[PDB]
């Protein structure tokens, strides 16, 4: 709200980076279309912090 | 804040402002207006 | 006495004993077959589960078994993208603090939020 | 800070109330009410020179 | 309604009506009484 | 009102006899007046009472419970009292909250 | 709705458990929910149906009848419909009467 | 009669039977289900 | 006691009734 500049989209989600799991799921939630209910989305950075 | 403290804000009314002798009388004037008597505003014979 | 009133208890109760295994023999009933004979290959089973969950856990510990657990979920993903409104909400939010002497305009933070 | 500060009480009551402008002109809360009626009867105090409330302790108000 | 205080209580009202608007000696209205025939029907009542 | 389990009754046609219970000459003439044939009504004359008997085809509601989805409503602060208003007690017993 | 037949039901705690009997998996666990330790329910592996006993103590509802006083209403002729006019089905069935 | 002999006894023949059964099973469920997480977060040449 | 024996008078009757 105080930063999300015009066209920006936050998407928090709840995510174990330590389980194999979320990570395919999380992927495949990110790269699966809209109608799948993904995103449909192609990442253009990672920032696994 | 008597209210707040005494847990009496509700004061149920046990008695209408006229008696059941001026219930009507008061009914039919439109000018019959509640007088203070005794600390309570009752409708008095005076005023109908 | 309470001795033989506990004979006749156990007397009678032999007899109804009695006769129920030779109903249920009649019946080809079986008292323990979904009793104690399941009962007992089910724990066998968990025993056999519990032991390859012991293994686990002893091989990788309690912090990394807890940790392990899966929490994403689609339906937990929160999207923000309402910068329309967020935009004038701000706006209006800083005029305000602007006309009631909460802002000026050297502070930085009002650069920030311009 | 200290009591002995009341012992010339109209100037201080004159701070006081330029202090909190507002208490000359809320009347007194219920709250505060039994508050001064309680120390009013305080034990080990002279009792009050006046009479605060006509109750069941009008006669001690009254007789002390 | 066919029940002791509101049939009671219905023809004083309307009397006192009368006698308060000094509705002249020798002229009343006549009462009609539908839900002797069409029962009470609640709210329907003061439409039937 | 526990929304996890909200309570319901089921239709049963009961396949067996119950057994007979007791209860008032009234009680037994109502269910003996519902059921008829599927039911069975006879005064223990040692006290006055009647025993009932549910035979075999008769209509029975035995209860169950559902686990309804609607956990969450905006209520009014818990421990929120009329007495607390000044509400008389007689007046809290005949209306509704 | 026969006045002089109306219908309701009693509370009774049952002091003898009933003869099991069979209905979905659904219902069963229904039944559980709500009874507990006064019911008891097991699947049929051979179909998938559930059977569902219930035990001494619980509480079933046996319906009763009661000689009602209030025998005569002031009725819409009988025979009236609305569709003779001209309401359609579908709203008859959809609306209240 | 078998039933009315086992209710005299208060013999349960469904006591030890599929109550504990059932119990039992939904037991090695819960520990199947950490188990089949375990394996599924890291595989079978891991597990072996 | 009496009372124990009359338990089990009524248990048995209790079986042989049902």
């Amino acid at each position: 709200a105080r930063y999300g500049a015009a066209g920006s989209t936050l998407i928090v989600v709840p995510f174990n980076q330590g389980s194999k799991q979320d990570v395919d799921a999380l992927v495949q939630y990110i790269y699966d279309e809209p109608k799948k209910g993904g995103l449909g989305w192609d990442l253009d950075a990672i920032i696994p912090f | 804040h008597n209210a707040i403290t005494r847990n009496t804000m509700f004061v149920a009314k046990d008695k209408a402002p006229y008696s059941d002798e001026l219930e009507q009388p008061v009914y039919l004037d439109p000018l019959a207006r509640v007088e203070e008597n005794k600390k309570k505003l009752v409708f008095s014979d005076k005023t109908i | 006495d309470s001795a033989a009133l506990d004979a006749l208890t156990a007397e009678n109760k032999k007899l109804a004993k009695q006769q129920l295994e030779v109903l249920a023999r009649y019946l080809q009933s079986r008292l323990k077959q979904g009793s104690l004979k399941s009962f007992i290959k089910e724990k066998e089973a968990s025993a056999v589960l519990q032991k390859e969950l012991d293994l686990w856990e002893a091989e990788h510990g309690e912090f990394y078994a807890k940790g392990i657990q899966p929490t994403f979920s689609a339906l937990k993903s929160r999207t923000y993208d309402s910068y329309w409104n967020w935009a004038r909400q701000d706006v209006l939010s800083m005029y305000f603090d602007i006309i009631f002497g909460k802002l000026t305009s050297v502070d930085r933070e009002t650069i920030n939020q311009c | 800070q200290n009591f002995n500060q009341l012992n010339e009480p109209e100037q201080f009551t004159a701070d006081f109330f330029e202090k909190f402008p507002q208490a000359g002109k809320q009347l007194i809360s219920e709250e505060d009410c039994d508050y001064f009626l309680m120390l009013a009867a305080r034990p080990g105090q002279k009792p009050v020179p006046f009479v605060p409330v006509l109750d069941e302790r009008f006669e001690f108000f009254f007789k002390k | 309604t066919s029940t002791v205080a509101n049939d009671k209580n219905e023809s004083a009202t309307i009397n006192n009506m009368m006698k308060h608007l000094g509705r002249s000696e020798g002229n009343p209205v006549f009462g009609v009484f539908q839900k002797y025939l069409t029962g009470h029907p609640k709210g329907a009542a003061g439409a039937w | 009102y526990d929304p996890k389990k909200k309570q319901m009754i089921q239709e049963i046609v009961v396949q067996h006899d119950l057994e007979p219970f007791e209860c008032s000459k009234e009680t037994a003439e109502q269910y003996k007046h519902e059921h008829g044939e599927k039911c069975e009504i006879f005064e223990i004359e040692e006290s006055g009472e009647y025993t009932v008997r549910i035979l075999k085809g008769a209509t029975l509601y035995v209860p169950k419970a559902l686990r309804f989805d609607r956990l969450v409503a905006g209520q009014i602060p818990t421990g929120w009292d009329a007495r607390t208003y000044g509400i008389p007690e007689d007046t809290i017993s005949q209306v509704d909250p």
